């Protein structure tokens, strides 16, 4: 047998590399631009590959880090045009609001006076606002101040844009793809016996939250739990749902909107006076939906450590609210609810909604970044809200020989583990369309 | 229509099959080649895309296959390479195996490719000048 | 153009073999990547397939008729012939020939291009 | 098998007014490799059927601007810009997918 | 010098003439082909028209007719696209006609051209294998 | 190794050598053409690059020659140009001497080399319709 | 030295308000008119 | 596979001159890029390279050797010798005829390939 090499242009061959996504959307204003998104496919188109198996894995994709890149970018992007409340750092002089308050929110709001500035800079005018507790601190009526006013000045938000979390589409661009795993019983890592191209990502819903994943996309046969290394407690666990569980949040103040003009062009919105009754913020959970999804984690878990050991929830160790509490933000405020009354209990071998109290904050630095901050103006209205539940970032404590009642503690103060719940399935590659293999044919001559 | 004659698959979709099969489908893996800082990113990613095709495109043009998809050469393969059966290989494997177990001399079949259209070059030239 | 003619009796006796010619002119038979169905169509019901034969000459037929449809080809004359056993009354129905478009390896057409005159078969004792 | 059911049964329509026409699928006709297999069909009285729409809206050489039709999944929808008085016959709704092929019930068309 | 010849008219400047000749005018139009924001502008431009260029070399790239203006194919013309004799579209039809008349049967073309190329790829191969 | 037969050289290192000699190394040369305001700066570095070797690559594409580094043309010398010896140019002469020579009568050799081709063009078109 | 080349035996069908000829350069007009006020002085202490 | 086999005589008295013959098989002395060197080993000296043949017929010696080392080639049979003067002592080493790298006009290759089986040459009396 005679044989040459023979070369072949279009060979369907690919390898693992990195590269930079773009976003794309409907482009139906928002705190997400959706403006440099170039149009998203009408029916984007989905090839299955059969025969083929690929090894996915998730913590080391730059798929997250790109998305992680790509919002912070946007989020900064989007507070450029807006003004500046470098001038507010005065002293506050500040009494305890009483008109009709309750024991539960007894010394939370404070009523705030002092002088600022007007339109004319040769001009002073004396205006009054409410303040949270947790928005200022003491000097040493009473004068007081903002918390940041020793850290940076913050940026009032836009009253224009809200934070909507339209879905936002990924693809890969010419030269690229990115492989879906098509398994309904797909682990963290390993090979996946069902690969699929797809052009565009599903629509992913940029929710921020720090320990309760919301608004996500559920799990379709069982629950499934994640993570790098088990046994090392150091890293977060994620688990995801397959039933949803309604929460009904709210705030019944029925606080009022004011616009104080602080110069020429710019504008401060104060919390105005506080009509009718005042109440705390809360959400209600269901009971028996909340306990039954409980045993089916605690099914689900008890495959990794054993039958014959028993487990428990407790509620966070400290730190800051931000990883203490759980964060989100429906509509146009920020809320900050108490999680202890859901990881409390005790699980063994083999009045009917539970409440919980939000507290509500104004200067709010988001991600990890301390350097700059954003102020949230007071929305107008009554904010009522609902939302699904899909995931929990769980988090071990250290286990001696007890061998018994591990004890699993919620967290995860990173915004990493929001988005790898939803990009675990995909994966970009780069395709190489040069093969190599021989034949029989010798080439003629001339 | 689908049916028992032949199937059209996807893009990509005859990874999974023989590399005699995948070799009738090489025209659409061909085809398919090609806020500031945002402008920057898909400036950046389009010159990325480009660069790549005119680099096979550019490796295509050294030997004698400036333009067709499939086209045979003049060295032959030594048996060390791959010392595996013609039958074995198109009806009993796929692309991504054959390219994992040849990915360790692509540059030694490359160069020798590139010096024998050479050598062809100057041989063709000359022999041309006679007439 | 291409032309598709029928041909056989007009009226068949119950439980004997129903022999169907259809012609093909303008084109070959044995195209690369198409396909020729022999379709019938009744009052009120609508239309349904009975069977197929490819290009490679290799034949399938739909499940409710694998048992009693046959067909063959013959591209000598460029035609096919369809075979059918144990005739009833419940199968008097106008049958067509036509001809479909099968996906190539590059691409992807769907879709039956032309159909035939149709030819009346009548079943009664 | 993939049953195709159309709606509206009958469609009375005279020149002038436009009309559209539905059909639904029981199987969704999205094929694994990416591409639909729905087609439209036309079968005037005592006539052959003919070819309208391929590939769910790629129109076929010879057939007027005034025909149209767009969809994915399992909905898909037939509708026409314009009708003429020469319209008239039976429309049918055809997958090439699932072996075996089937057609709609058929829709009448005639004048109001 | 202008005469009674050949004329050597501008860039784009035989459109009015006909297809006959007009075809002996494709080199020039061929061989033409080629403060943060205002960089950005250039630049998309710029990508766009090398885009254009390098997608109109892949299209002829795909068909055996990647080196050459003027080539031949072995898929015939179906009278049902155009219906009219040879030399009433030479010598008495413009481009910007023949353009608009087959604007709706371009695709099909195509496909039918990379579909002929494809098959004629694999018979050459197959009828070379025998060396 | 080193030896008294053939030498490999760098990129650009025939540029002292003879014409003759440095036509063999003719791929090395081939083969190695391809903060918002710096990323601005190093696309338009990248795409000066891109158009410059598709502006060569037109150009050969104009000619005669789809690709291949080496290539014949129909269309005799003229001495007006150089007049020099055959063998005393490739033998005793530089490449940058002499394109230092031909510089001024660059520009009508492309014109001629693109009549020429399209006069072959239509040639071989016409001849080739007598089937 | 433009080119101007005379096209013979064609006619096109212009139409003004639709171009992006003009819109364009209305835009490129906004862009520079805003480019040459970034060195200027703001007049923010004034207002008294 | 390509195989190289020497031949000569075992025993050599002093003063006279030394030949040897290296056979090549399974590929031709004229490669185009290509050399055959000829190197000989001994204890506590080391390697050292008598001198090289090319595939253009030039050949280069040693500057230890050029007044004694000559080499030849005979390309009809496809084997090439070495004829060495003035024989000493101090010369009885295993003698080796290997294949070399030449670096070509495009890229350059270095590293001697095959060997030889090492005939083993003893100069006494
Ligand atoms: C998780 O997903 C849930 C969806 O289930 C989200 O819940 C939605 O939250 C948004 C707030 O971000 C709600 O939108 C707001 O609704 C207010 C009242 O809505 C009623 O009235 C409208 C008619 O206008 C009805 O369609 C609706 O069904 C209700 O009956 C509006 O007053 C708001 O409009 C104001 O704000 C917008 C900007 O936000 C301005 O542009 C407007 O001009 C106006 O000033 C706004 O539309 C939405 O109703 C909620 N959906 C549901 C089903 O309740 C969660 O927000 C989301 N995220 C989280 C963290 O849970
Ligand atoms: C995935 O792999 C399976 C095999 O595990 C592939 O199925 C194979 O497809 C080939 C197609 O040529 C079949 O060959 C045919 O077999 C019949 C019956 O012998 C013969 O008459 C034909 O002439 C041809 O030789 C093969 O039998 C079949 N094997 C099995 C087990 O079904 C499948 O096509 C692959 N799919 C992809 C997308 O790669
Ligand atoms: C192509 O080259 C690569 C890298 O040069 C080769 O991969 C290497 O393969 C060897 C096995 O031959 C691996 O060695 C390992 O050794 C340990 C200890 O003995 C053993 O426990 C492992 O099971 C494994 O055999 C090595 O890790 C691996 N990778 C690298 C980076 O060296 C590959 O085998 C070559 N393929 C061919 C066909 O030559
Ligand atoms: C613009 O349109 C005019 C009018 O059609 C063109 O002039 C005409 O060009 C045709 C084609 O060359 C001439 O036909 C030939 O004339 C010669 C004699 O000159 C005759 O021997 C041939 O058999 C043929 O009849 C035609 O006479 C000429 N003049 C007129 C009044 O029709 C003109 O060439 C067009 N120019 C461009 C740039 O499109
Ligand atoms: C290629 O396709 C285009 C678009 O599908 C065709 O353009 C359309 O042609 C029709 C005629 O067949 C135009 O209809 C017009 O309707 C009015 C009112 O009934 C009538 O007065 C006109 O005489 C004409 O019939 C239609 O406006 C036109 N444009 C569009 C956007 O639909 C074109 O004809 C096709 N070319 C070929 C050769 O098939
Ligand atoms: C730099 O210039 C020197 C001087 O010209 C170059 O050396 C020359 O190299 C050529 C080979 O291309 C020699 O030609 C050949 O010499 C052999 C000698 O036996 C002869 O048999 C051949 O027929 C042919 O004439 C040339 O003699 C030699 N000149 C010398 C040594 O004075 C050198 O290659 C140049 N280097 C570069 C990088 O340009
Ligand atoms: C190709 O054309 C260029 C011009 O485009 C020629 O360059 C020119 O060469 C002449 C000499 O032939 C230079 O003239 C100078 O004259 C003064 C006064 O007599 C003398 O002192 C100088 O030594 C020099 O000879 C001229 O400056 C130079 N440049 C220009 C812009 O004209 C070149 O010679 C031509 N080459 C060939 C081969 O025709
Ligand atoms: C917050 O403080 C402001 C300023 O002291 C209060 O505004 C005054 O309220 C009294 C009592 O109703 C009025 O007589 C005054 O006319 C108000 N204005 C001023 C400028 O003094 C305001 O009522 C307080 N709000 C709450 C909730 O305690
Ligand atoms: C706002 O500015 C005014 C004017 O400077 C302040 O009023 C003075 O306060 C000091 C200290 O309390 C007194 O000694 C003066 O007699 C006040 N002057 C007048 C005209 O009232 C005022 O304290 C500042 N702060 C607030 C919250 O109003
Ligand atoms: C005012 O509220 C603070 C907490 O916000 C509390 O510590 C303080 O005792 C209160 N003072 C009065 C007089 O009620
Ligand atoms: C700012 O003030 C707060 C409250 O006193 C304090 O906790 C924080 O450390 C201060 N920051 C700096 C940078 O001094
Ligand atoms: C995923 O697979 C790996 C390797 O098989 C295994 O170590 C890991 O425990 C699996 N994940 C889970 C959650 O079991
Ligand atoms: C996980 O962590 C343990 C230590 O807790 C370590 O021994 C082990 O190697 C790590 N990796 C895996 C895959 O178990
Ligand atoms: C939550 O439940 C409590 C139970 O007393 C009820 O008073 C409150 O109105 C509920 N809130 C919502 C938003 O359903
Ligand atoms: C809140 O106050 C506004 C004042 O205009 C009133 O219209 C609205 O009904 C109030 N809502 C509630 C829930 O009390
Ligand atoms: C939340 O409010 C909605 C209002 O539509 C109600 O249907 C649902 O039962 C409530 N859920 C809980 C847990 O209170
Ligand atoms: C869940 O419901 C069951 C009812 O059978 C009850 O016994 C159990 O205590 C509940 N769990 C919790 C944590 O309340
Ligand atoms: C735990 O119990 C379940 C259900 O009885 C069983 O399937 C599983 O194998 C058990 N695991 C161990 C480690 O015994
Ligand atoms: C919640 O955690 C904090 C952490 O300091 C702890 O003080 C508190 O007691 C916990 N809540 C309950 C109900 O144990
Ligand atoms: C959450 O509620 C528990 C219930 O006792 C309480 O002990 C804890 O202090 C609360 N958390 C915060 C941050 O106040
Ligand atoms: C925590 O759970 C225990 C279980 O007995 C219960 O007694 C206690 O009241 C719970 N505390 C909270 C804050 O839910
Ligand atoms: C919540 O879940 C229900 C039932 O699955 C679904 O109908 C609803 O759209 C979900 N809401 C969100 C915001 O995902
Ligand atoms: C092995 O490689 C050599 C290159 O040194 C080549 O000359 C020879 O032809 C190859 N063997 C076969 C059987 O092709
Ligand atoms: C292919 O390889 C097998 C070894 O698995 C061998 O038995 C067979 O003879 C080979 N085929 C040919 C044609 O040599
Ligand atoms: C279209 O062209 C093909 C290929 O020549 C031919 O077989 C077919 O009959 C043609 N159809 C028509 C209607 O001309
Ligand atoms: C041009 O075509 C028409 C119609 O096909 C025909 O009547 C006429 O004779 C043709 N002219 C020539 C010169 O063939
Ligand atoms: C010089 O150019 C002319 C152009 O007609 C050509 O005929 C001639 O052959 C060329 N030079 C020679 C003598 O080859
Ligand atoms: C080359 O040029 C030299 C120098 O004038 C001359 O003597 C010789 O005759 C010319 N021709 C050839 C063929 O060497």
């Amino acid at each position: 047998e005679n044989l040459w090499v023979t070369v072949y242009y279009g060979v369907p061959v690919w390898k693992d590399a990195e590269t930079t996504l773009f976003c794309a959307s409907d482009a139906k204003h928002n705190v997400w631009a959706t403006h440099a998104c170039v149009p998203t496919d009408p029916n984007p188109q989905e090839i299955h590959l059969e025969n083929v198996t690929e090894e996915f894995n998730m913590w080391k994709n730059n798929m997250v880090e790109q998305m992680h890149t790509d919002i912070i970018s946007l989020w900064d992007q989007s507070l450029k045009p807006c003004v500046k409340l470098t001038p507010l750092c005065v002293t506050l002089q500040c009494t305890n609001v009483t008109n009709n308050i309750t024991d539960d929110m007894r010394g939370e709001l404070k009523n705030c006076s002092f002088n600022m500035t007007t339109e004319l800079r040769d001009k002073k005018q004396k205006v009054y606002s409410l303040f949270y507790r947790l928005d200022v601190v003491q000097i040493n009526n009473k004068e007081y101040r903002l918390i940041n006013c020793n850290t940076s000045a913050c940026t009032q938000a836009c009253p224009k844009v809200s934070f909507e979390p339209i879905p936002i589409h990924y693809c890969a661009p010419a030269g690229f793809a990115i492989l879906k795993c098509k398994d309904k019983k797909f682990n963290g890592t390993g090979p996946c016996p069902s690969v699929s191209t797809v052009q565009c990502t599903h629509g992913i819903k940029p929710v921020v939250s720090t320990q309760l994943l919301l608004n996500g996309s559920l799990a379709e046969e069982e629950v499934m739990i994640r993570s790098e290394n088990i046994t090392n407690n150091a890293k977060n666990i994620l688990v995801q749902f397959n039933t949803p569980v309604q929460i009904n949040c709210t705030r019944p103040n029925n606080n009022t909107r004011k616009s104080i003009r602080i110069g020429p062009g710019q504008a401060f919105y104060a919390t105005g006076d506080i009509i009718g009754d005042i109440r705390q913020a809360h959400c209600n959970v269901s009971k028996a939906t909340w306990n039954e999804t409980l045993g089916k984690v605690v099914k689900q878990l008890r495959k990794h450590f054993g039958n014959n050991t028993i487990i428990r929830f407790a509620n966070s160790s400290g730190g800051d609210l931000e990883v203490t509490t759980h964060s989100f933000n429906c509509g146009g405020e920020f809320f900050y609810c108490n999680t202890s009354g859901l990881f409390n209990s005790t699980w063994i071998s083999n009045n009917d909604s539970i409440t919980l109290p939000c507290r509500i904050k104004q200067i709010i630095n988001m991600w990890q970044r301390i350097g700059q901050c954003m102020y949230a103006p007071p929305i107008q209205g009554v904010i009522r809200c609902v939302s699904n539940i899909t995931g929990l970032i769980l988090t071990r404590d250290g286990g001696s020989t007890n061998s018994t009642t591990e004890t699993f503690r919620p967290g995860g103060g990173d915004m990493r583990d929001n988005w790898r719940s939803e990009l675990y399935k995909y994966k970009v590659v780069k395709i190489e369309p040069l093969g190599v293999a021989p034949t029989r044919c010798k080439r003629r001559v001339v | 229509a689908v049916g028992i004659g032949a199937v059209f698959l996807g893009f990509l979709g005859a990874a999974g099959s023989t590399m005699g099969a995948a070799s009738m489908t090489l025209t659409v893996q061909a085809r398919n080649l090609l806020l500031t800082v945002w402008g920057i990113k898909q400036l950046q990613a389009r010159v990325l895309a480009v660069e790549r095709y005119l680099r096979d495109q550019q490796l295509l043009g050294i030997w004698g296959c400036s333009g067709k998809l499939i086209c045979c050469t003049n060295v032959p393969w030594n048996s060390s390479w791959s010392n595996r059966n013609l039958s074995e290989i198109w009806d009993n494997m796929t692309w991504l195996q054959w390219d994992k177990e040849i990915s360790n001399y692509t540059q030694i079949i490359y160069g020798l490719l590139e010096e024998s259209q050479n050598q062809q070059e100057k041989n063709e030239q000359d022999l041309l000048a006679l007439d | 153009q291409v032309q598709l003619q029928e041909s056989g009796p007009g009226l068949v006796k119950p439980s004997e073999t129903l022999s169907l010619t259809c012609g093909v002119s303008g084109d070959s038979i044995t195209r690369n990547y198409y396909y020729w169905h022999w379709i019938r169509q009744s009052p009120g019901k609508g239309l349904e397939g009975l069977g197929y034969i490819a290009y490679t000459g290799g034949t399938d037929y739909s499940p409710s008729f694998k048992s009693r449809v046959t067909i063959s080809r013959d591209t000598s004359k460029n035609q096919f012939s369809l075979k059918l056993t144990s005739v009833t009354v419940a199968d008097t129905a106008v049958y067509f020939c036509a001809r479909e478009r099968g996906d190539s390896y590059i691409y992807s057409y769907d879709g039956v291009d032309f159909w035939g005159q149709g030819l009346l078969v009548t079943v009664s004792s | 098998d993939a049953v195709l059911t159309q709606s509206p049964l009958s469609l009375p329509i005279t020149p002038g007014e436009p009309a559209s026409i539905s059909c639904r699928s029981s199987q969704s006709l999205l094929h694994t490799n990416g591409e639909t297999y729905l087609n439209w069909y036309q079968q005037k009285t005592g006539q052959r059927p003919r070819l309208l729409i391929s590939q769910v809206s790629k129109r076929e050489i010879g057939v007027p601007d005034r025909f149209s039709a767009s969809g994915a999944g399992s909905d898909f929808t037939l509708k026409i810009s314009r009708v003429e008085a020469e319209d008239v016959g039976l429309y049918f709704c055809g997958q090439g997918l699932h072996w075996p092929r089937t057609f709609g019930q058929g829709t009448r068309v005639d004048i109001k």
